[PDB]
RNA sequence: CACCCCCGUGCCCAUAGCACUGUGGAACCACCCCACCCCAUGCCGAACUGGGUCGUGAAACACAGCAGCGCCAAUGAUACUCGGACCGCAGGGUCCCGGAAAAGUCGGUCAGCGCGGGGGUU
RNA sequence: UCCCAAAAUGUAACGGAGGCGCCCAAAGGUCACCUCAAGACGGUUGGAAAUCGUCUGUAGAGCGCAAAGGUAGAAGGUGGCUUGACUGCGAGACUGACACGUCGAGCAGGGAGGAAACUCGGGCUUAGUGAACCGGUGGUACCGUGUGGAAGGGCCAUCG
RNA sequence: UCACAAGGCUAAAACCUUAUGAAACUCCGAAGGGGCACGCGUUUAGUCCGGGAGUGAGGCU
C-alpha cells in the first residue's frame, strides 16, 4: 500500500498451530498497541486461533 | 408510604367534590423526575461526581448522565458529554420522595409563601424546577462543596388544569397568596 | 432587479406561457405577445417609467421577475476555457402571460402608463381590464 | 410501540421458510397459541384456554403448549417455526415451547 | 362462524386515515394490585416481566354516528405528441390524423374479503 | 455522484456543481432491544440553542466522508457473545473491443450468534485503485543436468 | 429544495389569503421508447464456423 502511512499498518496473523500458515489485515495501531487475537480457520487442519505476528 | 391512603383520602375527596363516573378517572401522578442538568458550561468530573453522591443520597436512586444532544452552538458544546442529568422517581419511591419534600423541603425554603399557580402544562399537568440547594433535609453544606439547584417535573393525569390545580393542592402543596 | 443566492447558470428553450395570465391585484394590465427574454434594467425601466407618469404614487404590479443567468465570453477570445460569467439577469416571458398590473389610477393612466412602459421592450402587447376569473 | 411484534413477524419470513406459523398471546390471562400456514389465510390448530384452562395462570403453559401440540400431531402437522409478537421467550411463553418444543 | 360479539391472525398497503363524538364490562381486552427471587431498567415493575384478585369502562382497545380535514376522483376542454404536411431571416408558430395527461370542477367514501377460537340468543 | 442525456442501457464538449487514493478490531457476524428533526407551553445553572417535562410529530432527521437512489416492520440509536473481514468451489447471469470488473443460489470441511426457523465467505450500495516483469518473505518437496544430495527454479501464499 | 410578486400578522422567523420561476425541484405525468411472448398475417432476412479485406478526417438540411 503507500508506504509511510503509520495508522492502519498492513499486519499478518501467523497460526498459533505451526502448520506454515498466515492471514493478511490492518489493525489502526490507534487501538491494539500489543497485538491481535483471532479465529480464523486453517486448511492445515480446522480452526487455530491466530497471533498478529510481526 | 402513608402518602399512599392520603392519595386514596383525595380519591373521593374530589369523587364527591366533582361528580366523576369512577375512581381510575380521577387524576393521578405518574414520577416525579428531576433533572440535575449542570451542563453548558460545567464540564468537571468533580460536580458530576457531586450530582451523582447528591442525587443518589437525597433519592436513593443512581442518576442517568443525558448527553449532548448533537447540539453544538456558537459556544462550548459538542456531540458525546453530559449536559444534564436525571433521576426518574415513580410510584413509591416518588412518593417517599415527594414527601421528604412537603414534610422536611417545603418549610426549610428560606423565603417561602407557596409556589406559581399560574396555568402549567396546558394539558393539565406540572413541572416546577426552583433554585436553592441550601433548603433541604440531605442536601447538606457539611457533605458539599458550593451551591446547586435542581429541576423537577411532576405528570398528572389531568385533563384540564384547573383539576392538577387542585389535585396538587389537596395533596399538600402551598400555592402562594 | 436582481436576486439574493442560487445556482449560478442556466440555458434556454420555448413554448407558450404557463401562469398567470389573470388580472389580479389591480383593475387595469399590461399583456406580453413575444416569447422574451426580459432584463433587470427592462423592467426598471418600465418601474420609473410608469412611476414617473402616475405621481403620489398609483398602485404598481410588476408581476415579473429575472431569475435567469445570462452570459457573454470576456470580449476576444476564441471559446474554450469556459462558460462566460454571469453578464445580467433575465425574466423568460412568454405570450399571454401578463407583465404589469395597475390600478389606483384611472383608464386613461394606464393606457398612457403602459404605452410610455411598452415603448421601452422587446415585445407588441396589448393592456386591458380583468374578468380572467379562474381564481382572483 | 408495535415494531416488535411487527418486527418478529416478518422475520417469519411468511411462506418463504415452508414450514408453520406458530402464534402465541401471553399478555392477557387468557393465551390463544395458534397454527398457520400464513400462505393459505387459514389455521389449523387451536389450543385456546378459555373454555376452561385448568386452575393455574402461567403454569397453564406448558399445558396449552402441550394440548395444541397434541392437536397438531393428531392433524398430522410435524413442523414447527415458533412465532410470537411483543413476547421476550424466557418463561410462559417458553414453558408452552418447551412443552410443546417435545409436546407433539 | 347458526345469529350477534369479543380474542388472536391474514389478503388488502388512506375511497381503508385523523380529529369531534356516543355505546362498551365480568365477556373477552385493558388499566389496576404486588414483586425477595426468575426476568428487566445505560437510573425507576414506566417497559420487558414473574403472583393474582376485586375494583374501573374511565385511559387504551372495539363498535357505531360523523363529510370539518385528509384520501380518492369524472365527463368536457387543453397542454404536450406519434406520424402526415407547412410558414417565419430568426426567437417561434400553423394544418390533417390518431394517442393524450397534469391541476381544477362533478363527485365518491368512515373500507372490503378470510381462517380459527372463546362467548352469549326464557 | 449529479444534471446535460431527447421518460429503456448508452452518448461529446477546455459544458454546468462536487467528491476519492481512506476509514472501521467495532463502524463487521449473530442475538436482543430502543426511534427521529424540529415547533408550542412550562420549567435551577440556562433562559436564541443547553438539561428535564408534556401535546404535536412518516421522515421537516439519521447513515464516518460526495451527492443520488435508498431507508422507520431499519440500513438509523444501545448492549450480549463474537472472528464468516474463512479455506476448497462455483449453478447461472449483469458488464466490457480485449483484458477487467459486478452480483450469486447451492456443496463440502469447519465454525459464530439464536432456544429456534435461521443468518454470515466484510460494512445501505455505487469512489477509496496499478496488468506483466524483475526481486523480498512464509510454506511446499514438482524440477535439479552420470547418480544421490544442496544452489537455483516451480506451485500456494504474500510484501515492493 | 433554492428562488421570488403583493398583502396579512406578530416580535421579523413561522403561518394565512393572493402569486410564480427552475438543467442539477418533483403530489402528479403522456406521446413515444425498450425487453419478453405470440405470429393470430405479411415479408424476406437472420445466426454460426473458416478465408480476404478496407474503413478508423466526415459533410449539409
Ligand atoms: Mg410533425
Ligand atoms: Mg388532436
Ligand atoms: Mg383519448
Ligand atoms: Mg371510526
Ligand atoms: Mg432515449
Ligand atoms: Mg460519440
Ligand atoms: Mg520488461
Ligand atoms: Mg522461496
Ligand atoms: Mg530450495
Ligand atoms: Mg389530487
Ligand atoms: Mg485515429
Ligand atoms: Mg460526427
Amino acid at each position: 500500500a503507500a508506504a509511510g502511512a503509520a495508522p492502519r499498518i498492513i499486519v499478518k496473523m501467523e497460526s498459533s498451530a505451526g502448520t506454515g500458515f498466515y492471514y493478511t489485515t490492518t489493525k489502526n495501531r490507534r487501538n491494539t498497541q500489543a497485538k491481535l487475537e483471532l479465529k480464523k480457520y486453517d486448511p492445515v487442519a480446522a480452526h487455530v486461533v491466530f497471533a498478529a505476528a510481526a | 408510604q402513608l402518602k399512599t391512603k392520603y392519595n386514596d383520602q383525595v380519591r373521593p375527596a374530589l369523587m364527591q367534590q366533582f361528580g366523576y363516573s369512577s375512581v381510575m378517572a380521577v387524576p393521578r401522578i405518574e414520577k416525579i423526575v428531576v433533572n440535575e442538568g449542570l451542563g453548558s458550561s460545567k464540564e468537571d468530573s468533580k460536580a458530576i461526581d457531586k450530582a451523582a453522591k447528591e442525587l443518589a443520597l437525597i433519592t436513593l436512586q443512581k442518576p442517568i448522565i443525558t448527553k449532548a444532544k448533537k447540539s453544538i452552538s456558537n459556544f462550548k458544546l459538542r456531540q458525546g458529554m453530559p449536559v444534564g442529568i436525571k433521576v426518574t422517581l415513580r410510584g413509591e419511591r416518588m412518593y417517599v420522595f415527594l414527601e421528604k419534600l412537603i414534610n422536611i423541603g417545603l418549610p426549610r425554603i428560606r423565603d417561602f409563601r407557596g409556589i406559581n399557580p399560574n396555568a402549567f402544562d396546558g394539558r393539565g399537568n406540572y413541572n416546577l424546577g426552583i433554585k436553592e440547594q441550601l433548603i433541604f433535609p440531605e442536601i447538606t453544606y457539611d457533605m458539599v462543596d458550593k451551591t446547586r439547584g435542581m429541576d423537577i417535573t411532576i405528570v398528572t393525569t389531568a385533563k384540564t388544569d384547573e383539576e392538577a390545580r387542585a389535585l396538587l393542592q389537596s395533596m399538600g402543596l402551598p400555592f402562594r397568596k | 432587479k436582481r436576486t439574493k443566492f442560487r445556482k449560478q447558470f442556466r440555458g434556454r428553450m420555448t413554448g407558450d406561457a404557463k401562469g398567470g395570465d389573470y388580472v389580479a391585484f389591480g383593475d387595469y394590465g399590461l399583456i406580453a405577445m413575444e416569447p422574451a427574454w426580459i432584463k433587470s434594467n427592462q423592467i426598471e425601466a418600465c418601474r420609473i417609467v410608469m412611476s414617473r407618469h402616475f405621481r403620489r404614487g398609483g398602485k404598481i404590479y410588476i408581476r415579473i421577475f429575472p431569475d435567469k443567468p445570462v452570459t457573454k465570453k470576456p470580449a476576444e477570445t476564441r471559446m474554450g476555457k469556459g462558460k462566460g460569467a454571469v453578464e445580467y439577469w433575465v425574466s423568460v416571458v412568454k405570450p399571454g402571460r401578463v407583465m404589469f398590473e395597475v390600478a389606483g389610477v384611472t383608464e386613461e393612466q394606464a393606457k398612457e402608463a403602459f404605452r410610455l412602459a411598452g415603448h421601452k421592450l422587446p415585445i407588441q402587447t396589448k393592456m386591458v381590464k380583468r374578468e380572467v376569473y379562474d381564481e382572483a | 410501540r408495535r415494531k416488535l411484534r411487527t418486527r418478529r413477524k416478518v422475520r417469519t419470513t411468511t411462506a418463504a421458510s415452508g414450514k408453520l406459523r406458530l402464534s402465541v398471546y401471553r399478555s392477557s390471562k387468557h393465551i390463544y397459541a395458534q397454527i398457520i400456514d400464513d400462505s393459505r389465510g387459514q389455521t389449523l390448530a387451536a389450543a385456546s384456554s378459555a373454555a376452561l384452562k385448568s386452575g393455574n395462570k402461567t403454569d397453564t403453559a406448558a399445558a396449552v403448549g402441550k394440548a395444541l401440540a397434541a392437536a397438531a400431531a393428531e392433524k398430522g402437522i410435524k413442523q414447527v417455526v415458533f412465532d410470537r409478537g411483543s413476547y421476550k421467550y424466557h418463561g410462559r411463553v417458553k414453558a408452552l415451547a418447551d412443552a410443546a418444543r417435545e409436546g407433539g
